[PDB]
RNA sequence: CUUUUGAUGUUAGGGUAUUGGCCUAACAUGGCUAUGACGGGUAACGGGGAAUUAGAGUUCGAUUCCGGAGAGGGAGCCUGAGAAAUAGCUACCACAUCUAAGGAAGGCAGCAGGCGCGUAAAUUACCCAAUUCUAAAGAAGAGAGGUAGUGACAAGAAAUAACAAUGCAAUUGUAAUUGGAAUGGUGGGAAUUUAAAACCUUCCCAGAGUAACAAUUGGAGGGCAAGUCUGGUGCCAGCAGCCGCGGUAAUUCCAGCUCCAAUAGCGUAUAUUAAAAUUGUUGCAGUUAAAACGCUCGUAGUUGAAU
RNA sequence: AAAAACCGUAAAUCCUAUCUUUUAAAGGAAGGAGAAGUCGUAACAAGGUUUCCGUAGGUGAACCUGCGGAAGGAUCAU
């Protein structure tokens, strides 16, 4: 049948490059980092 | 492990309305036909 | 064959993945002690699971019997040694009071930095693992070692530490030649 | 299958109806398997 | 069901290392069974044990130790204290080697290694130094055994920063700026370890700033923690374990940003345990949801006043 | 020593006889799913002949009729 239109959306949408650098944390500091967002700021 | 004999169409439930791509294929092991679905967005023409 | 050597799992996983009252009580803790993941958390809980399961078969068990009177002793004196009971509540019964700040509280990490000695619980987790601490004239860096009542006036600087009476690290020895270079030529 | 036969709370072909359905077509099987003996 | 051709017993012998229908002759008609015989199936070697469970239970155990069985499939045999032995011998069935065609040789379910099979599994390495065994018993030998190579099966510990000053919303905190200390990972050389093989530990030299020495895998309607944010598509493409989403406003598709969870780990498939008081002895239901035999008698079974 | 005979232990091959598993097929006849199909209107209200059970006949189809039973009835009542 019509098995031709596989694929069309993807093909469609009009690509776009990413952010830059922005680089993360990782392990204890993160923690760290969400605990004084979470709760330090609030009271 | 198979190797793939034809490419098909399938309709969906009554609710519904699409086409879901799908390959028949004989088992290596002892020959018989199975349906397999193969799900992605344009991924039926990675198949031959 | 196979090997005779065996081995155990120290950690257990929570059962019910998204539940928001335990996981605000774990940020909790994880923020104010100072610690890397949920694991940590969940290996003390199994400690003292264990711990508090022995003490209840122990406590059903008849009053002035002989295996009540060996293991209730034996528990008794190691809970003691550790520095969790104290002087006035030995009974068998304070044990099962136990809650999980008590046995956190003897990590070296903690010790560290209520000792003064170290600015911060972050700043104490990397002093020791940068071989800074001794413990009785014996070199330690980790952070999860538990500290015993009778080792806790022993914690000091490493002998061999630029902070304990040695030789400056790697950056002020080159900060030392370039000025010496510097003011030679 | 029991006693729960000719429950009728949605509107269904009548239960001995069927039943004589079925067992004209058992007959026809009936003969014509003993022809073939 | 078993019993003509030993099935159950008695008598006399034979044979074996010894008892025995183990075998031979004569005699008798016995032996087992609804408390399941005789048969069928097992993707069944049995235990010590393993997984999960409050207590009961359910499901696994080819595989460190112990016992049994086998060496392509069957049968027979020599030596010897010990074998119905297979890196001992003799035949038949299958497979296969060399050849001057007359003939002669074979058995990796031992260690490596190859083909095939498949979703599914490592080096044709070093050594007798340790543990032990054999001998004409210090001194020889041992793919038993040990050592290393491959190895995200499984298990334990544990980095990817910390601090100060100055600015800045609230003593904090840090989408920032400055500036000095502290450290492994990494390269070289040693002391050691080891059959002057390599790890590990310990010293000396060099050595972090976008500390480019740059963390991932799944998600964000509900169950279930986390976005009524932008662009594209328009019942198509696709998503979704389940309910569901998708016709211009798509919180669910395809992308960008931001958040959430676990984190050197995180998803998917099949099987199994709890959840399941949805197999119920503890502990389920049977008027109408599934389910009291049409009714009575009756053997086995289960249960039976007081002294 | 070669070589024979006999009673035994007995691989292997063949012919029959059952049994287990897998499998071909003219034709016949069920079930499930799908699509806007054709014919009627059997059930749900007294559904326009109250519904239903066992049995036995008949008819394109759903169904109709005889004999005995029930209320889960449209009657807890003269
Ligand atoms: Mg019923
Ligand atoms: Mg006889
Ligand atoms: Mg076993
Ligand atoms: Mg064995
Ligand atoms: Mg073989
Ligand atoms: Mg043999
Ligand atoms: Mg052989
Ligand atoms: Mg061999
Ligand atoms: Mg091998
Ligand atoms: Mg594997
Ligand atoms: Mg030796
Ligand atoms: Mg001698
Ligand atoms: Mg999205
Ligand atoms: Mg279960
Ligand atoms: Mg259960
Ligand atoms: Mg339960
Ligand atoms: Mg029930
Ligand atoms: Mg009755
Ligand atoms: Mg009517």
């Amino acid at each position: 049948g019509s098995l031709a239109r596989a694929g069309k959306v993807k093909n469609q949408t009009p690509k776009v490059p990413k952010l830059d650098k922005k680089k993360r944390l990782t392990g204890r500091a993160k923690k760290r980092q969400l605990y004084n967002r979470r709760f330090s700021d609030n009271g | 492990k198979g190797i793939v004999v034809e490419k098909v169409a399938i309709e969906a439930k009554q609710p519904n309305s699409a086409y879901r791509k799908c390959v028949r294929v004989q088992l290596i092991k002892n020959g018989k036909k199975i349906t397999a679905f193969v799900p992605g967005d344009g991924c039926l023409n990675f198949i031959d | 064959p196979k090997s005779y050597r065996n081995y155990s799992k120290t950690a257990r996983n929570p059962k019910r993945p998204f539940e928001k009252e335990r996981l605000d009580q774990e940020l909790k803790l994880i923020g104010e002690y100072g610690l890397k993941n949920k694991r940590e958390i969940w290996r003390v809980q199994y400690l003292l699971a264990k711990i508090r399961s022995a003490a209840r078969y122990l406590l059903t068990l008849d009053e002035k019997s002989s295996k009540r009177i060996f293991q209730g002793e034996a528990l008794l004196r190691r809970m003691v040694r550790q520095g969790l009971l104290g002087e006035n509540e030995e009974k068998l019964d304070y044990v099962l009071g136990l809650t999980l700040p008590k046995l956190l509280e003897r990590r070296l990490q903690t010790k560290v930095f209520k000792l003064g000695l170290a600015k911060s619980v972050h700043h104490a987790r990397v002093l020791i693992r940068q071989r800074h601490i001794r413990v009785g004239k014996q070199m330690v860096d980790i952070p999860s070692f538990l500290v015993r009542v009778d080792s806790e006036k022993h914690i000091d600087f490493a002998t061999t530490s630029p902070f304990g009476g040695a030789r400056p690290g790697r950056v002020k020895r080159k900060s030392l030649k370039k000025q010496k270079e510097k003011t030679e030529a | 299958h029991g006693a729960s036969r000719y429950k009728k709370s949605r509107a269904k072909m009548r239960w001995k109806w069927k039943k004589k359905r079925t067992r004209r077509l058992q007959k026809k099987r009936r003969k014509m398997r003993q022809r073939s003996r």
